[PDB]
């Protein structure tokens, strides 16, 4: 339940700033969108070796505070803070599994937390707020790493402010 | 505060700032040694700044006092945001002056339509960010609990109330957390949460301090 901190030692803000999620294992990959299954438009969140540092994210809580604690339930989103598109969610979808995808809607309390893990942070997804969480990890397919629930095998990120 | 006005130096003498190397929450001085804020503002080694108007100047009518005890409500529920109230005992009593005075606890809950004073140093924009130097103030009315539950279905507990305008344009915003909502001269609310800032049909939600007066008094009496 400590404050989430970026690579500069500053508290991660609530919505005001965008941040790159920088993998510590992958090194040459950044967040991007990819097609999943039969879909025309890319809606699955992936780590793409060709796209570094990748698309930046915003961390959003309805609480009226400008810092993010590891205990806060968060929405994570691509794009502008106020915009309702690019909001992350978890969708069961073959062939990835419990796939991280973007939608055009934003729920009040998001299902994600950011938790200290090893030498960085991991993303953890909660199917309901009362429950234990599921680490977000990577499913290697089509020369990219689909972000998906992979409990016990989290992807570890440092949080680098886009500036 | 979105859609507000500059309070002035002496206007909100019960407002305090919670500090840990940076301002991160508001709070209310309820006597010379005790502060009320939001549970979600709990942090280790909080410093309370009293008598601040300009948050960016280090003037000398201000006081910086360490927290000695920071007591989150024992039933605070991080999943539901219920019981979002925290007591801070200051390591030393505040010296009272033009810019430092306590606000008292209510004798009863406030009714729909009562005009309240909400204050803080949070974001003043509903889209984007702008943080003020000086304390900002907003007058906004208490909404009936039925409208509050109608704006936020399935999320309003009995220990919360809404205040503001469903037309939008005026609201507390990020950085106001923990700050006071004062109605009829008594502390009725603590800035807690909301869907965005100053959005249509999305008023601010506040901790219902009237429900906590017994626990506050007991905790102060026992500490």
């Amino acid at each position: 339940s400590s404050v989430v901190v970026d690579t500069n030692g500053q508290p991660v803000s609530n919505g005001a700033d965008a941040y790159y999620l920088v993998p510590v294992s992958h090194g040459h990959a950044g967040l991007a969108l990819a097609k999943i299954g039969n879909e025309a438009e890319p809606r699955a969140v992936v780590l793409d070796p060709h796209h570094r540092p990748g698309l930046p994210v915003r961390f959003e809580s309805p609480l009226m505070i400008n810092i993010i604690k590891e205990s806060y339930f968060l929405n994570i989103k691509f794009g502008p803070s106020s915009s309702d598109s690019g909001v992350w969610d978890v969708i069961q979808q073959d062939p990835i599994g419990l796939a991280v995808k973007v939608t055009d809607t934003k729920s009040l309390l998001g299902p994600f937390k950011v938790e200290k893990e090893g030498e960085g942070y991991k993303i953890v997804y909660y199917p309901e707020r009362g429950q234990t969480g599921l680490d977000i990890g990577l499913v290697h397919r089509n020369d990219k790493y689909y972000l998906a629930v992979k409990d016990g095998e989290p992807c570890v990120f440092k949080i680098r402010k886009a500036t | 505060i979105v859609g507000g006005y500059t309070c002035g130096a002496n206007t909100v003498p019960y407002q305090v700032s919670l500090n840990s190397g940076y301002h991160f929450c508001g709070g209310s001085l309820i006597n010379s040694q005790w502060v009320v804020s939001a549970a979600h503002c709990y942090k280790s080694g909080i410093q309370v700044r009293l008598g601040e108007d300009n948050i960016n100047v280090v003037e000398g009518n201000e006081q910086f006092i360490s927290a000695s005890k920071s007591i989150v409500h024992p039933s605070y529920n991080s999943n539901t945001l219920n019981n979002d109230i925290m007591l801070i005992k200051l390591k030393s009593a505040a010296s009272l002056n033009s810019r430092v005075a306590s606000i008292s606890l209510p004798t009863s809950c406030a009714s729909a339509g009562t005009q309240c004073l909400i204050s803080g140093w949070g974001n003043t924009k509903s889209s984007g960010t702008s943080y003020p130097d000086v304390l900002k103030c907003l007058k906004a009315p208490i909404l009936s609990d039925s409208s509050c539950k109608s704006a936020y279905p399935g999320q309003i507990t009995s220990n919360m109330f809404c205040a503001g305008y469903l037309e939008g344009g005026k609201d507390s915003c990020q950085g106001d957390s923990g700050g006071p909502v004062v109605c009829s001269g008594k502390l009725q609310g603590i800035v807690s949460w909301g869907s965005g800032c100053a959005q249509k049909n999305k008023p601010g939600v506040y901790t219902k301090v009237c429900n906590y007066v017994s626990w506050i008094k007991q905790t102060i009496a026992s500490n």
